[PDB]
């Protein structure tokens, strides 16, 4: 049972690290999307003009 | 077990139940063929039901026979079954080299693209009429297809019908239904067990097999050719122990159920007779 | 001609939260009673020794 | 989301977030595990031996916690709700038969 | 009434498929009795006769 | 002795319930029976099956359209028509994409 | 996300550019390109 | 390694480490010895009087 618990603890810690990496991926993609959105807003203003 | 007076041994006889329709249906597999009442059904395990191929009609050998009348009445019956008054259904009518959509609402009314179409002499589907040859109905369409020089193919929500140059079509019947006709009376139903390589046909009348075939199930389930199960036990007068001293069977049994001779006989936990020590 | 949107979302969520709270309370009570059992076992072991 | 000022796209986004969190609830329920036993995925009970003789046991009751046992299945908050149906006419009156 | 798409050099097409004219004069998308004559000249001749 | 000589042997396969008897000539089967095994193993008694593929000239996509069998075959090796065919890892022509 | 097999979370990505948002020939002043199409055998048959 | 964020080089490095440790398992199994008897290299039994 101690072996099983050690395996589970190590796996869960590594999974937490993986989830942190995924959060980083999401943040980077969202920043790129925000810049694209600002460009689109400016283009719409130019079209209205 | 009964004591044999002439030999002094103890013989134990075990009976075997003849093959039943329920056991046969349980052992039914994919591609199995069941013949009851002269009509062949193919079992499908994917949907677990019997598929059949039904022709329209035709029994007489000449024009002046009941074949034409049976064909006409079966065409009418199929058209009536195609009523579907509550809701509309879509299909397709295909000739030898051409096809056309089909959308009927109720009472077998032909509607193509919201405009009522009509059927010609040769089964052709046309939105227009030449010489007032409308007859825009399912019955007229089926009759024109049957009398046409060239056959046709109809695709509907259910099975696909083929009108030959008679209509051949697939149909679905329930396994419980087929069981009911098989066990209803003294029918001649036969079941073919096919493994894709090995096949055997068993003909049984209203349950038990009457084709002089030794089909039985009591041993461990399944099918076996052993008619009777008889084994001889010798009781030692001094020790009191019971040993197996051979066996005899009505059929050959190919020594398949042969127990070891001279092995001590043990009583199972449930109370049966078994040679296993533990 | 009733539609497909959920009728009483807040009531359904309240029922779910209430079920979760009941099960958590049951677990807490079991844990307290188990700890009391542990203490009694230790005292009895000392006295038997 | 229940506010009527929100538009269709706003309701869609809110329901997307709701569906994501319901999926998280289901995932945590399915994957929570202790010593190879899914504590939250079964409605059984566990027995703990607390005495030195037989019969001295304490029972822990577990409940199957997920979406199904809390409802919330089609929590369709982005739906349409009560909608007034259109009046009948002669065309579909005759279509009905 | 039938709506048909005439093609280059003379052809009859209904619903993206080649259409045939009945001998009596009706228009169809499927041939019956081995009498197709899928041509607008044939359609005109059948209508006239 | 069966393989070398031009004898007439008989082989019976029994599963305990189902039985099949096959005649054999000097290395082959001459009992007017199909008795073919080459597909994947086991006696499938099918002479040959021909699969017809339709090629769409607009894009080059190839689909399955048409099955022919010299025997009944119960449509054992007949794929459903209209299914896009692909190429396996070993270069074979196969329908599944796994 | 978990310690056993199959315990994953999926992030879906989208191909975002001019092509997937349209806007190709935005052409506010009316001067631009379309990059029309590539022909096929059906087009050749229709052309005759 | 099973996380999908890792790239091909990352997976290659991780599998290199995995292969090294599997080689260590094999080496320890082969070379563990007591009194000239490979305890872990045979599936037999030992008898003690």
């Amino acid at each position: 049972i101690a072996n099983r618990f050690t395996s589970n603890i190590k796996g869960l810690t590594q999974a937490a690290r993986n989830a942190n990496d995924g959060i980083s991926v999401a943040q980077t993609t969202e920043g790129a999307l925000s810049e694209i959105n600002n460009n689109l807003q400016r283009i719409r203003e130019l079209t209205v003009q | 077990a009964k004591l044999n007076t002439t030999t002094g041994l103890y013989d134990l006889k075990t009976e075997n139940t003849l093959l039943t329709t329920d056991a046969a249906f349980d052992k039914l597999g994919n591609g199995d063929k069941v013949t009851v009442g002269g009509v062949d059904y193919t079992y499908n395990a994917k949907s677990g039901d019997f598929t059949t191929t039904k022709s329209t009609a035709g029994t007489g050998v000449d024009a002046a026979a009941q074949a034409a009348d049976s064909a006409s009445k079966r065409d009418a019956l199929a058209a009536t079954l195609h009523a579907d008054v509550g809701k509309s259904v879509n299909g397709s009518y295909t000739t030898k080299d051409g096809t056309v959509s089909f959308e009927t609402d109720s009472a077998g009314n032909i509607t193509i693209g919201g405009s009522q179409a009509y059927v010609d002499d040769a089964g052709n589907l046309t939105t227009n009429n030449a010489g007032s040859a409308a007859k825009a109905d399912m019955k007229a369409l089926l009759k024109a297809a049957s009398e046409g020089s060239d056959g046709a193919s109809l695709t509907f929500n259910g099975t696909e019908y083929t009108i030959a140059k008679g209509i051949t079509y697939q149909a679905t019947v329930s396994k419980d239904v087929v069981l009911s006709e098989t066990k209803a009376a003294a029918a001649t139903s036969s079941i073919t067990f096919n493994s894709g390589v090995l096949s055997k046909t068993i003909g049984f009348t209203a349950g038990e097999s009457s084709d002089a075939a030794k089909s039985y199930v009591d041993d461990k389930g399944g099918i076996t050719n052993v008619a009777d199960y008889t084994v001889s036990y010798s009781v030692n007068k001094d020790n009191g122990s019971v040993t197996v001293a051979g066996y005899a069977s009505a059929t050959d049994t190919n020594k398949d159920y042969a127990p070891a001779i001279g092995t001590a006989v043990n009583v199972n936990s449930a109370g049966k007779i078994t040679t296993e020590t533990t | 001609s009733a539609g497909s949107a959920t009728t009483n979302p807040l009531a359904a969520l309240d029922d779910a939260i209430s079920s979760i709270d009941k099960f958590r309370s049951s677990l807490g009570a079991i844990q307290n009673r188990l700890d009391s059992a542990v203490t009694n076992l230790n005292n009895t072991t000392t006295n038997l020794s | 989301a229940t506010t009527g000022t929100n538009s269709d796209s706003d309701l869609d986004s809110i329901q997307d977030e709701i569906k994501s969190r319901l999926d998280e609830i289901d995932r945590v329920s399915g994957q929570t595990q202790f010593n190879g036993v899914n504590v939250l995925a079964k409605d059984g009970s566990m027995k703990i031996q607390v005495g030195a003789n037989d019969g001295e046991t304490i029972t822990i009751d577990l409940k199957k916690i997920d979406s199904d046992t809390l409802g919330l299945n089609g929590f369709n908050v982005n739906g349409k709700g009560t909608i007034t149906n259109k009046a009948a006419t002669v065309s579909d009156l005759t279509s009905a038969g």
